């Protein structure tokens, strides 16, 4: 369909970032897992995060995670890095060309 | 009970139980990088 | 693993810009492919498409992209070629490569294929 995710955050090192991406009509997955997480970073070609939300691994840093319920999908990054933030994306699934999302960058301050 | 192995090693340490889950080969994190490893091809039981 | 593209290109509106899409480390057959773009000022939008066992090439229906995808799996090089260019076409496009089958992905990503149709 069409989905929503949190804009931006402005936060401090060693920290979480809480992603919040927001799915318009259908929400998740049939079979209970769906979505998924991305990333594009400034300057950069676009990257691969987390699938169906809960999932991916090894290629994509132990900071990357979270989960999703429904609609909204939560890319939980903890101990934020202030060389490690960059716009990030999620894909549908399920329904309609899978786009991505308006994109989600978590700043960092000091 | 029914596997003989030459080698035995056995590494004994503390962690945080939410670290517990963390260790994993695959499975990276503070732990797997900084303060003790997983090998990536690891084989063999851990028991927390 | 690598994406290599074909390089920029600047039309006018209407026409039709080819690429290509070069693939580097992996087997280009199997695994989907697709073309996206990542426009200015904009979200990641999946446009293009391709299956790997099959030909799939369907798009965001809603304006065609329209853009001619076809593969050579002998040069491993997916095309765009995009049909109905306009002055949004200016963009930078990724052709991107799909996981094994699951809740995705596109693992990796093409560098971009800088696309600016205008006067």
């Amino acid at each position: 369909i069409v989905l929503t995710q949190s804009p931006t955050l402005s936060l401090s090192p060693g920290e979480r970032a809480t992603l919040s991406c927001r799915a318009s009509e259908s929400v998740d997955n049939y079979g209970i897992s769906f979505m998924n997480w991305f990333q594009q970073k400034p300057g950069q070609a676009p990257r691969l995060l987390i699938y169906a939300a809960s999932n991916q691994g090894s290629g994509i840093p132990s900071r990357f995670s979270g989960s999703g319920s429904g609609t909204d999908f939560s890319l939980t990054i903890s101990s934020l890095e202030p060389e490690d933030f960059a716009v990030y994306f999620c894909q549908q699934s399920k329904e309609v060309p899978r786009i991505f999302g308006q994109g989600t960058k978590v700043e960092i301050l000091k | 009970n029914d596997l003989c192995f030459t080698n035995v090693y056995a590494d004994s340490f503390v962690i945080r139980g939410d670290e517990v889950r963390q260790i994993a080969p695959g499975q990276t994190g503070k732990i797997a990088d900084y303060n003790y490893k997983l090998p990536d091809d690891f084989t063999g039981c851990v028991i927390a | 693993v690598k994406l290599v593209e074909s390089g920029g290109g600047l039309v006018k509106p209407g026409g039709s810009l080819r690429l290509s899409c070069a693939a580097s480390g992996f087997t280009f057959t199997n695994y989907g492919m697709s073309w996206v773009r990542q426009a200015p000022g904009k979200r990641l939008e999946w446009v293009a498409e391709i299956s790997s066992g099959g030909s799939y090439t369907y798009y965001p229906d809603t304006v065609t992209g329209r853009f001619t995808i076809s593969r050579d799996n002998a040069k491993n090089t997916l095309y765009l070629q995009m049909n109905s260019l306009r002055a949004e076409d200016t963009a930078v496009y990724y052709c991107a490569r799909f996981r094994y089958g699951g809740g995705g992905t596109v693992d990796y990503w093409g560098q971009g294929t800088l696309v600016t149709v205008s006067s």
